[PDB]
């Protein structure tokens, strides 16, 4: 944990942190953040285990909803996803760059290579395909960043900033799950009263935003995690977060299969330095077995997205509609 | 509270009062909505209609908090059935509606009653402006689709169907928007005047809810309403009836265009189905004139007689 | 539901630019486009959305795309407008000044330019969605208006055949240049009987007796019969533009008043009315709208046969004036024994938002009639084509493109527009006898 | 994943459009000409990050980290002086070797060939003086002779000197060239080494470029300096993804991820509304448009900065990055209309891309109606079309071999015959290019991976 905290040190260092790092009023607050490790088990990666939490204490814990030991564990769960979505990212982002120095490489050593050009074809297309499953990964991403994001505003704009550009809107209205709609306590006047500062929050009233806050964070449908609550996509039987997790791995395997066939790729391109195609057969078939392996699985993906598509669609969700009609 | 700003609105909602162009935009929008859900049973999901509601209301002003309190329901009677139910009259269509729940203090004047009364009025007007919604949309369709102007292969069909549907069309419209402005003029405008003219320096609050609850009597105990409600339950299957019949024509249209009798004899079938449609509006017509000839109480009443003496 | 306007010509200028001043005065939108109302009350029973599109800004820039083959009147619309209109809906053809005064010119302009005036209309759709028809303002005396106005109508027919087109067409005067201007008339009225789904219908020498009736000064300016047109427009759109109950869309209005595709040229009356006391009431107001010497086109007839009549007006008004006057005016119209006597008024609300017109509290009242005159002017225009054509081939001289590569298509074109106006104005005849209807009798 | 940029300014353009892109990030930044930023160094905390660009020796001085090579000492000269302290002199080359002996790709090409121990010790030199580095922005101008040999002169050292950094490119395209063979020579030759080297490459045809500098300034005349000056305020558009880090895109390698598909296709077709930072730019509160308006204009042909040329065109990767207060409603209302509104290969379910931006809190607020911009880059085939006319001289003048005195000198080869087979061999590479352009606009590009397995 000591090379752990000094590349959180430089990474502040690069990161604009660096400038809350110079300003005194911000280094209470940066050095504050207190990165944890989970227990586990062992045999897990890196990309598994690390977290990233932050101590606070008071007067401040008295008002943020931190991690506690006895609590819901929601920025834990929060950051575990977002952690699981940018290890994706940046397996696709590697296989990516991979795959472009290594093509790279060829165009600038391929001189003719007559017999290349179809394995140049197949790599142009796996690549396009692989850009089309981080399209498809990033695109979920973004719609989850742009919810998320957008409650963070919104709360800032209706929450921390609520007594600064009230929104006017003195009607307080309650919906009920059979449609009423009936007004919450007494309507006051229009402000006349016979005649002839700030509405600030206080320690509970912030904590209890803050909590409010969670809680519509967590109560999201794609974030319903096994709950009796969430309904299942329609000929799927399965909950829209549990298709996701199956979609993540599904994804992630290909990543892999996508790194196993990047090496073999690697290991023609070193056999094809050493000798003039004489070699390199059995990476040859090598090659056309991951082809194949890798064709099934996006047929299965596809398959997959159609059906949440479907899923989308059907649930009557306008969001959802608009999604599935995004990534038609 | 301003109250005129309160009862402005209320009468913008329940009564369509200088706010036609929001009910017949929403209207417009989900004609197919309304149609799909009155003609299936009460476990066909409803939700985008409540969806498509609950978006307008956001879209809506938020100062307005009777449109921003407007709430939408589904009933499992008709409106003739709670018609039947709260006055003695004898009748699975038109089951929405719309409900406010009035906060205190505002409850104390804007009692449940005047609430039931706002809703029936409501659904009425909503039937009728549907219903004259289907009979606007069925001038379009005769008037801009081009297989119902065009003409030839000696037609005979052309002064036969087309000018006898059109006619009648032109029947239709004469009798419905005659007593829809008839009533908006004598009975809304009238009563909306009244209203405007009686909170002018009030006196006791409690007569003017007894002025309003008065209006409603007045808008109930109308006899033309009464006469009308059990011939408007059969014009409204005649209106059905000949729009499932233009419907099955413009079909046709495209087809009948050019060699075999059967389709003149298909045409055959058609006219007379049509000339017997006409000789029932004519008859629903004829007892509908002398229903109202019975009744006594008249100006509106001499122009709806003359819409009727035929030419 | 949005409505475009289509400027052609010098006069569809001058009638776009009267019009929308009209307006702008009545909504409060004034010649700058901002809104004259403040921003502390947004509710308002009027609507500007098919009229007016608002920017962030809160700017109403008018709904209109102006066409012509002549930018200086254009210009000068802009310069008396400046900051109103926008500059992306002014087309000009790019072809300089107006030169030729025949429907072939006019035409060949529309067809060659097609492509401009087609993107610039799918623009202005797709900025907005509810989109129900347009409005075309031209006069079938000038070449290059009707010529435009006769391709536009072509494109709009094949292009959007589930719009409803309308527009406004001014017959010219008894004059000289009608020997040719009829010419264009015909030829537009041809593509009137083919494509245009309602018409209303005007005569310049009829404008002008009334203008110089109303107006103290004889010396009538084409301006004054401009802001004529201008006040019947916005007076037809009243119950468009100013909607609480019962009308809310012109297909309702050409449903009460067009009761055939075949039949959609209607004649209209709007009376009385200032361009200051009230002595017209409501039945005086409707027993004038009857007069034909308040009618915006030369009646010449003794007893037209009305078909199909509609009114709105204006005012406040008691319902039993309103029935006395319909119970005389039945007693006064005669309508064929195979169709409707209908007859249907429109209480249309004054705009609170307009400075108040001279002779205040004057309810007024503005009527549409389908009648037999509209076809005595045409048979006017028809007979004067048919003299000027069998007596002399001089149309023969000024032609442009198709037209001028062979004459002989061109006399044909006449000879069917002589035609197709023939069996209109027969079909029209016929409909004033019971026996129209006796296929189903 | 974010690394720093070096910029490239090759030939009189690159120079010129450089100086005005450097001045617009001071603007935007608060730098100005002086090279000291405008703001007081006492204010730690910035939104934006100009390392990635701007290398910081003093608190209050940050020095573009970007080197100028021209072969005409006079506009570098001239820039050094109107950007007083700005640039470092000991970043700009000019190998005192004269001015340029014609307008040949292979006089370019030799100068950077001779002094190429120079530029690649100065470039060592500014890679010492950072730490994380990602890739180059060299600037080609393609329209000069000796600034494309220089370029390709660039481009061919460090592909294989420094591989593991992405190499983006910007090639400016003349609209009309008084002598089109000379021009269209040079512009072949530049593309061969663009196929062969570059990592990714932004064409700049200049007709949309005075057609653009026509419609919005009100000068009729057009000055090369201000239209250099819509280039410049691109390339800051573009930059802001870094300088200003979104929440989505925030490395060039992440941006050009989603720009490009495969190594081959990486030519790019950029657009960008009525610009808000150039001279005449008081004619945009106006428009009176929304953020749909905003997409509607970039993907306006009227828009574009390189011929259209769109006879229904094939995209690949539709992206764009819109600056300001953005809606994201609109944001939604606009993919709608536009995924019912361009064309998009059957055989790819990948649809256009959307990023938003944030403004600079020192740049001038514009009002409402222009307050928030975009720029759009669709990858389409029909670039290939603005070299298909090229190829066209080319096919057309190739069978004579005039001005052939001319490329003879300089380059390795001073035989006819040498510089004419290098000369096919250029032609080749840019029609199996254009094959490769016009194959991937066939669903048969990616059944071949289905044929096959
Ligand atoms: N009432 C009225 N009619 C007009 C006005 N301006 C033109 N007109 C009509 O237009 C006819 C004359 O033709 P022009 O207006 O010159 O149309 P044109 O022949 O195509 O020539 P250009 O408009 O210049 O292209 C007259 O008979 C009028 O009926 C006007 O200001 N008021
Ligand atoms: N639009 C635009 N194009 C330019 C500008 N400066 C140069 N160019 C292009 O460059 C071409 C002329 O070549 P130069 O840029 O001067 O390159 P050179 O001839 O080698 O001269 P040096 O670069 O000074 O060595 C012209 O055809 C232009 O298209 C400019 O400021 N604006």
């Amino acid at each position: 944990n000591y090379k752990l905290t000094r590349v959180l040190q430089e990474a502040v260092q690069l990161s604009s942190l660096r400038h809350l790092m110079n300003s005194p009023r911000n280094s209470s607050v940066i050095n504050g953040l207190d990165a944890r490790v989970l227990d586990l088990g062992h045999g897990s990666v890196g990309w598994d285990v690390f977290t990233l939490d932050y101590i606070l204490y008071p007067p401040l814990s008295l008002v943020l909803n931190v991690n506690r030991p006895f609590g819901r564990k929601e920025y834990l769960r929060i950051f575990n996803f977002l952690w699981r979505f940018k290890k994706n990212n940046y397996f696709y982002q590697k296989e990516m760059l991979k795959s472009n120095d290594i093509i790279r490489s060829f165009k600038k050593i391929r001189g003719y290579n007559p017999l290349i050009r179809d394995i140049i074809n197949k790599l142009s297309r796996i690549s396009i395909l692989r850009t089309q499953f981080q399209q498809f990964n990033s695109k979920m991403e973004s719609y989850y960043l742009n919810c998320i994001i957008e409650e963070n505003f919104k709360e800032m704009t209706r929450k921390l900033q609520r007594t600064e550009n009230k929104s006017q809107n003195q009607f307080d209205l309650i919906r009920l799950n059979n449609g009423t709609i009936e007004l919450n306590g007494i309507l006051t006047p229009k402000a006349e009263v016979l005649t002839k500062i700030e509405k600030t929050l206080n320690i509970d009233e912030l904590e209890s935003v803050h909590n409010t806050f969670l809680t519509n964070i967590l109560s999201h449908k794609l974030f319903a995690t096994n709950t009796s609550e969430i309904s299942v996509g329609d000929y799927s039987g399965q909950p829209y977060p549990t298709s996701l997790v199956l979609l993540l791995n599904s994804v992630y395997e290909f990543v892999k299969v996508y790194c196993n066939l990047n090496d073999i790729g690697y290991e023609i391109f070193i056999k094809m330095n050493l000798n003039d195609h004489e070699a390199s057969n059995g990476l040859l078939g090598k090659f056309n077995t991951n082809l194949k392996e890798i064709v099934s699985q996006y047929k299965n993906f596809k398959d997959r997205l159609y059906i949440f598509r479907a899923d989308l669609k059907n649930d009557g969700d306008e969001e959802l509609f608009l999604l599935s009609k995004s990534l038609r | 509270y301003d109250l005129i700003n309160v009862l402005k609105h209320l009468q913008q909602i329940f009564l369509g009062y200088q706010s036609g162009h929001n009910v017949l935009k929403f209207l417009t929008k989900n004609m197919g909505e309304l149609t799909k859900h009155y003609r299936n049973d009460n476990n066909a999901n409803y939700d985008k209609l409540l969806q498509n509601f609950e978006l307008e209301r956001q879209s809506e002003n938020p100062n307005n908090l009777m449109r921003q309190l407007l709430m939408i329901q589904f009933d499992t009677e008709t409106l003739p059935q709670v018609l039947s139910h709260y006055l003695q009259i004898y009748p699975a269509i038109y089951h929405l509606k719309f409900d406010i729940n009035i906060p205190y203090p505002l409850n104390i004047i804007i009692s449940r009653t005047c609430m039931i009364k706002y809703q029936i009025i409501l659904r009425y007007q909503l039937v009728l402006q549907y219903h004259s919604r289907l009979l606007d949309e069925t001038w379009m369709d005769l008037n801009k689709t081009p297989s119902w102007k065009y003409r030839g292969y000696s037609h005979t069909v052309k002064r036969r169907i087309v000018r006898a549907t059109r006619v009648l069309h032109a029947k239709m419209n004469h009798f419905i928007k005659t007593i829809m402005e008839y009533f908006n003029q004598n009975v809304i405008d009238k009563e909306v005047y009244s209203l405007e003219k009686c909170y002018r320096n009030p006196t006791l609050a409690v007569a003017i809810q007894n002025e309003l609850e008065g209006g409603l009597t007045n808008i109930m105990t109308n006899r033309c309403l009464s006469d009308l409600i059990p011939l408007q339950l059969q014009i409204f299957d005649i209106v059905y009836k000949f729009c499932k019949f233009i419907k099955s024509m413009r079909a046709k249209l495209c087809q009948l265009d050019p060699q075999e009798d059967a389709a003149l004899e298909l045409i055959q079938k058609l006219i007379e189905y049509i000339s017997n449609a006409s000789s029932i509006f004519r008859k629903c017509l004829i007892n509908f004139t002398q229903e109202l000839s019975t009744e006594k109480f008249a100006a509106g009443i001499e122009r709806v007689l003359y819409s009727i003496v035929p030419p | 539901g949005e409505i475009i306007t289509l400027q052609a010509g010098q006069c569809g200028n001058h009638v776009g630019k009267f019009l929308w001043s009209q307006l702008a005065k009545e909504h409060a939108i004034g010649t700058d486009g901002l809104s004259q109302l403040p921003d502390s009350s947004t509710e308002r029973d009027d609507d500007t959305k098919p009229f007016f599109r608002e920017n962030s800004r809160n700017k109403f820039t008018p709904r209109a795309i102006m066409m012509d083959s002549e930018p200086s009147v254009i210009a000068d619309v802009e310069n008396t407008f400046r900051g109103f209109f926008d500059p992306r809906n002014t087309w000009v053809a790019s072809d300089g000044a107006s030169a030729g005064n025949s429907w072939a010119n006019g035409y060949d302009i529309g067809t060659r330019n097609q492509d401009d005036i087609l993107n610039k209309i799918d623009k202005e759709i797709d900025s907005t969605d509810n989109f129900e028809g347009f409005q075309l303002l031209h006069s079938v005396a000038g070449g290059t208006g009707s010529g435009l106005g006769s391709n536009l109508l072509e494109a709009l027919c094949d292009r959007y055949p589930k719009k409803i087109l309308t527009t406004y067409s001014v017959f010219p005067a008894r004059s000289s240049e009608v020997v040719v201007q009829s010419y264009n008339t015909i030829l537009a009225l041809r593509r009137l009987i083919e494509d245009s789904d309602a018409t209303v219908v005007f005569d310049n020498a009829s404008l002008l007796n009334i203008s110089g009736k109303v107006f103290r000064n004889p010396n009538i300016d084409l301006q004054h019969t401009n802001q004529l047109i201008s006040t019947i427009i916005s007076s037809v759109t009243n119950s468009i533009r100013f909607p609480s109950y019962m009308y809310s869309s012109m297909s309702s209005i050409y449903s009460t008043l067009i009761p055939s595709p075949e039949l959609h040229f209607l004649s209209p009356s709007f009376t009385p009315f200032t361009s200051a006391h009230k002595g017209h009431s409501s039945y005086d107001v409707m027993l004038d709208l009857l007069d034909p010497s308040n009618s915006l086109v030369s009646t010449a007839m003794n007893n037209p046969t009305y078909f199909n009549v509609y009114n709105t007006i204006i005012g406040n008004v008691e319902p039993r004036q309103i029935s006395r006057a319909m119970t005389k005016l039945q007693q006064r119209i005669k309508f064929p024994s195979w169709s409707s006597s209908a007859m249907h008024v429109n209480i249309g609300r004054r705009s609170p938002y307009l400075p108040l017109q001279p002779n205040e509290n004057e309810v007024s009242g503005m009527m549409l009639s389908n009648m037999s005159t509209v076809v005595n002017v045409f048979e006017n225009a028809c007979n004067t084509f048919d003299k000027v054509f069998a007596k002399g081939a001089f149309l023969n001289n000024y032609n442009v493109g198709d037209l001028f590569q062979s004459m002989q298509n061109v006399q044909d074109e006449f000879a069917e527009s002589r035609e197709v106006v023939q069996s209109l104005m027969e079909d029209y005849v016929a409909a004033e006898q019971d026996s129209y209807l006796d296929d189903v009798l």
